[PDB]
């Protein structure tokens, strides 16, 4: 009777009825563990960011130098300074140039007009100017000045041209007084590899191409190479997606 | 980058010859309705939250394995990323929608995004499913003749779902 | 991330130097300290899931709107999201605890946080009530100095979002 | 970078989960372990000059070939380059002493130097042979008891060792 | 301010050149749409009292808790000062459709809109609803040319909202 | 940038002596009692933006026409700025409160500040009086013996005000 009462007859033999349980019984509580299991490709946090070799330098805070900077703010943005700029090649003591750093502590120069110095600097010109071709100028020049890759050959067709008819200084301030220098770092911060994150208006290719100038936390732009300090991206920027074999 | 005209201009010079009589009146027609060209580019604008809530709502939903923990959108930052990417992908399809041309699409947003994403690690074709999801979330606003005078658009349809698709086939 | 340890190699890389007095003083001070902050991760590890349904529940009594049909709230799936949510806050309170600085919330939770919910409708003010909730019954379940740095990293990411 | 409290949060993190009982254990373990481990810190920061002229001597007294002139450490530039490179593994080695974690040189020590000196001609196998020397050099300096209450280390120096054994591996 | 005129002195004093002929046409077409745009800002402007008022009690209807006591809503101050924040989006609309630009919005809404929102716990939602109810309105007030660029400023308000 | 220690060891260098067992000793006193001063400033960050979110509703309570068009506070931004303002002071409060000196905030802002809203047409007295609001609103948290050991912390408090106080006449 008890058994009658609880309805009438169900045809017995559903194929359903599995997938009936799962979803009738505590579908929230399965749902919790299905949302919370692990993935099938496991990735942590800064999965990509190891993948890619500039982990560390993403995490590397920025460095900022204000006027009422006492002692070991300074020492560590020379420092920060001759690291980024020179592309972590080593700068020997006798080539560090006491006077700029003078100015810079006395603040009549401010950490951009430094900036710039060091970029007109003989230690800058020896290393990436007189032992390179232009096309290897220029990358240099975008990456440790502004911080990213070129973005096209427009580039480097405008700063070859500017090189050639106003010289190295012309050259260098077109960098350091550009408005996009200016946004980015202004007047008081170091500058640094700001292309591993999207910047707005950038290319598609300026990550890869920053990729290719990067070469690893201990890697650096010396020159003193067998093969001479060339270029790298000389076919990707004008010819950006193909590759030939000649 | 080209529009449709600098990319007839640019024909015409390699040919060494002036434009002829059918380019112009092509290049006219195009400039008679491309009035409907503003109106489907307004409508991708001004919808662009909602199409990348619909795209990444139904690709979340389809896919539950990039937010769940160890996925790729999971640590709520790249999560963060994907969004972003909705927007920089919607916003090119925009601006290639507006030029006539895929030109902008093709150079300065999908050139090296396959490896790019090959780079970081994310899942290209995921990123192409979302890609599709997209046009598919946007045709709908693209069709709405909601406030709009009603005309007939099956070009532009059509451009929109090839540039679409272009994009997404390159990321794939 | 930014624990004790790493924000010092950090600081210490970035000058170019090797990690004089102070840094090891800072370290010191984190390895004294771990004790009371494992001891409250395994606290709170403990008492995991009345803390997640609790926090919920205490999002609903205050946001009663919220679970109203057709609408964010409401639904198994969205209950479960929720439940799937404060879970993950948790976790990271607790790893933030073990970590002895607040590395993994602003590496997880709050790097992002605040454009994800904007492009999905999440309130922020549903997550501040669950964790004052887990704040409020933390303070039942943790005496002394775990609830000192528990309370912290809790009011931390209670910042956050507001 | 990540120390071990960060390591076992990520493994934890892809595990989609809390951390095991057993892990906590270890973790408190760990920081038990801190005094020692500032102790060994110390030894190598204080000692660091003393380690690096006593592994530079060694060294060139080994190899006399690489203070000739052609060798690969001749003028007074490329000697800097020596000195300082030993100076620079010594700091990371001792970073990821404090650590507890190798993640540190994996990340920025090592990164791109195979490359580095591939390129630049140095003989990677005196760079590995130079970074061994510094090894038996500072375990000399881990091992002093004086000035410190005694109490038995054999897991740091063998922590030590090994990353000195990472480092010279990467390289070598 | 950012109009297009505006927009083209500012893009031009940045090289040596002057005008050339493409900005020129720019100024040319938004001068022939101001016709339209000062036509259609002068029929959403006699409509002030009854848009605010009727926007208001849109945004009470599709949220009622915040009339309902202890919400932030609830108060005859806080009613008062809703409908002068609805009179100020319906002002700088009005603004940005006789400037023919967004520079007006740009510059008075738009520009630190999160950071007071979230100091004051303001809700986006509200304003973005009241600004739909804007929009059905100007769905019957306006006609055609008129109607889609006013259209257009108002849902570019509710994107910056949103 | 100056806290007590370094104030009291810069006095002794100009002096030029040895430091005095008298001010080891108020040091001494300063690190013991320092554990409170964290709780304070702990306070003061945990319940930053409840305080300044007190500070500007008080404000624009007693004060309207920073509201009205053509009040200083006005356009959506600019009121925007007047909140991160106050929450700046308020941060650099809590400097000068963990530092125990007052040079980290004068010798940092305080100068040029004045000027700077003289020019920028702000009343500064408006913003004296902001200051004193916060403070307040401060005050209310760090009296808050809820949650924490129990003890007395009046001189604490007097440092506190003295700091909101002096960066009031400061800012006027
Ligand atoms: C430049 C243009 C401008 C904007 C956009 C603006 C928004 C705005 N609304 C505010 C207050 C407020 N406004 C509201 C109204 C909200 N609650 C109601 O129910 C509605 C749903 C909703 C309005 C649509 C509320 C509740 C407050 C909180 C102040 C209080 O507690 O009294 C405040 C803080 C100070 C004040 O005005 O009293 C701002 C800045 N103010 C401006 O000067
Ligand atoms: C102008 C054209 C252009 C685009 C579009 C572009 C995309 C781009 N995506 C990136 C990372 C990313 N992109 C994504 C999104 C993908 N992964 C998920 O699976 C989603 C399904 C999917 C989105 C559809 C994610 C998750 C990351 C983070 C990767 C990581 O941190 O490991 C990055 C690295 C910088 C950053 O993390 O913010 C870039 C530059 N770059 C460009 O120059
Ligand atoms: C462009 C050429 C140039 C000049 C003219 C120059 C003078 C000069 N001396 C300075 C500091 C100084 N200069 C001196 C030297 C003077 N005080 C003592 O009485 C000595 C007897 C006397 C030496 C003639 C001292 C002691 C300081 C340190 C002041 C301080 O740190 O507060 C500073 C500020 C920080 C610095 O640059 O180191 C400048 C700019 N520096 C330059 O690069
Ligand atoms: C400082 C050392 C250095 C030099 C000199 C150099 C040459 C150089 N020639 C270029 C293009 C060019 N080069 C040439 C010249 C050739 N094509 C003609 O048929 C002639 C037969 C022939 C000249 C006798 C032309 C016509 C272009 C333009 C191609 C273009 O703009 O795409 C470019 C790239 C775009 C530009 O600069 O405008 C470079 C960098 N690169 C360097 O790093
Ligand atoms: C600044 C922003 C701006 C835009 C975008 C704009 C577009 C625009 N659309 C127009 C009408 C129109 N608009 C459309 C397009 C619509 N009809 C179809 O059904 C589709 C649903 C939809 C596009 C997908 C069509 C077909 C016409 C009539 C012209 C024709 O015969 O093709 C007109 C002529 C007069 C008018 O109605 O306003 C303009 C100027 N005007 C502006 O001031
Ligand atoms: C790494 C750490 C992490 C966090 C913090 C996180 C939060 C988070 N919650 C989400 C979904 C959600 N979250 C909520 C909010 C909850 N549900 C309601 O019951 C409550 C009122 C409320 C909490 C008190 C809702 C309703 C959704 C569904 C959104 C949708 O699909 O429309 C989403 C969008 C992804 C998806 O669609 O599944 C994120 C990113 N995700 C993460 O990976
Ligand atoms: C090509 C440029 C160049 C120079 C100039 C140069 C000098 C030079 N001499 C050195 C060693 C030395 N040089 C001396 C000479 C000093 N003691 C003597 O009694 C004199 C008082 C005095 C010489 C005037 C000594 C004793 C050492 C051994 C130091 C040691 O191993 O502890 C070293 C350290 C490495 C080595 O040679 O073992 C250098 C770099 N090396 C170079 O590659
Ligand atoms: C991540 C931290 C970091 C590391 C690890 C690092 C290693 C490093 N060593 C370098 C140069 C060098 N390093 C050495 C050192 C070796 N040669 C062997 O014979 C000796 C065993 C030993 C000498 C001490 C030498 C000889 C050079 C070449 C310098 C030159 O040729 O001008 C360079 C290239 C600098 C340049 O181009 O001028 C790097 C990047 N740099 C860094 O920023
Ligand atoms: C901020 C700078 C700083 C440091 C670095 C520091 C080290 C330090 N060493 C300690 C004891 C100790 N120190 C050491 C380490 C040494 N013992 C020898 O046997 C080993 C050769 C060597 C380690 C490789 C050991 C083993 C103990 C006792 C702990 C134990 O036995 O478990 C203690 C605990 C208090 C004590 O019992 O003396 C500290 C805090 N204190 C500081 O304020
Ligand atoms: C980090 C240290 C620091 C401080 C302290 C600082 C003060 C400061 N506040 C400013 C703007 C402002 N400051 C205020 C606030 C005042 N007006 C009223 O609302 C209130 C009575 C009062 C605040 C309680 C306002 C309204 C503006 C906007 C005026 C403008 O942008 O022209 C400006 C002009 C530049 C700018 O911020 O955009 C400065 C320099 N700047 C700094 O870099
Ligand atoms: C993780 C960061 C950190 C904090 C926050 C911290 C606070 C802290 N407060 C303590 C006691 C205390 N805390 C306070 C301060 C509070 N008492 C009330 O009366 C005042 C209203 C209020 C001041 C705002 C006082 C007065 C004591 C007692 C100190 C004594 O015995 O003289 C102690 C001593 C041990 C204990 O009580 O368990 C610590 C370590 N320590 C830390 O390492």
């Amino acid at each position: 009777m008890a058994r009658r009462m609880a309805g009438r007859p169900v045809p017995k033999g559903n194929p359903f009825l599995d997938m009936a349980r799962e979803l009738t019984d505590n579908r929230a509580l399965t749902l919790v563990k299905e949302f919370t299991a692990p993935s099938p490709y496991q990735q942590t946090e800064t999965y990509g960011q190891e993948r890619i070799r500039a982990l560390g330098t993403i995490e590397a805070p920025r460095v900022t130098l204000r006027a009422p900077f006492t002692d070991e703010q300074f020492q560590g943005a020379l420092y920060a300074i001759y690291r980024h700029i020179f592309g972590n090649t080593y700068v020997m003591e006798s080539e560090r140039p006491t006077t700029a750093e003078s100015q810079l502590k006395d603040g009549r120069i401010t950490v951009r007009g430094f900036i710039k110095l060091l970029a007109k600097s003989e230690v800058y010109r020896s290393r990436f100017f007189q032992k390179t071709s232009q096309n290897r100028f220029i990358e240099l020049n975008h990456k440790l000045l502004l911080g990213r890759a070129p973005y096209d050959q427009a580039e480097i067709s405008a700063h070859l041209d500017l090189w050639n008819t106003q010289g190295y200084d012309a050259e260098i301030d077109s960098y350091v007084e550009s408005e996009e220098y200016l946004e980015n770092f202004g007047e008081d911060v170091i500058p640094y590899f700001r292309g591993f994150k999207y910047q707005t208006g950038q290319s598609a290719q300026g990550f890869n191409r920053l990729l290719d100038l990067y070469g690893g936390w201990a890697g650096s732009d010396t020159d003193r190479n067998q093969s001479g300090q060339v270029a790298r991206l000389t076919n990707s920027l004008v010819r950006p997606g193909q590759v030939v074999e000649p | 980058m080209n529009d449709v005209f600098t990319r007839a201009i640019a024909q015409a010079d390699l040919k060494g010859s002036f434009l002829l009589e059918s380019d112009l009146d092509k290049l006219a027609s195009f400039a008679k309705e491309g009035v409907k060209r503003l109106d489907a580019v307004a409508a991708l604008t001004n919808n662009a939250p909602a199409i990348i809530s619909d795209a990444a709502h139904k690709l979340f939903a389809e896919q539950q394995e990039l937010i769940q923990p160890g996925g790729n959108a999971y640590p709520h930052r790249r999560m963060a990323a994907c969004l972003r990417d909705m927007e920089i992908i919607l916003r090119y399809v925009s601006y290639a929608l507006l030029a006539g041309d895929a030109s902008v699409l093709d150079d300065r947003c999908l050139n090296g995004l396959r490896e790019t994403y090959n780079a970081l690690g994310t899942p290209t074709q995921s990123v192409a499913r979302a890609v599709q999801l997209m046009k598919d979330a946007a045709m709908v606003h693209l069709k709405s003749t909601a406030n709009v005078t009603v005309g007939d658009c099956s070009s532009l349809y059509s451009e929109a779902a090839t540039y679409f698709d272009k994009a997404a086939a390159s990321i794939a | 991330s930014r624990t004790v340890i790493t924000e010092v190699i950090a600081t210490a890389d970035s000058q170019g130097r090797f990690l004089n007095s102070t840094e090891l003083q800072a370290a010191f001070g984190r390895f004294e300290r771990a004790v009371p902050a494992i001891e409250a991760a395994r606290a709170l590890t403990k008492n995991q899931d009345a803390l997640v349904k609790g926090a919920v529940q205490a999002v609903f009594k205050k946001f009663p709107y919220v679970t109203q049909p057709g609408e964010k709230g409401y639904g198994d799936s969205n209950q479960a999201k929720c439940a799937r949510d404060i879970g993950y806050y948790l976790r990271f309170i607790t790893y933030s605890l073990v970590a002895s600085g607040t590395g993994p919330l602003d590496d997880y939770v709050i790097a992002g946080l605040r454009e994800v919910n904007r492009a999905f409708n999440l309130n922020p003010l549903w997550y501040i009530e669950a964790l004052n909730y887990i704040k409020g019954e933390t303070g039942k379940l943790l005496s002394g100095q775990s609830k000192t740095e528990a309370l912290l990293y809790i009011d931390h990411a209670i910042n956050a979002l507001s």
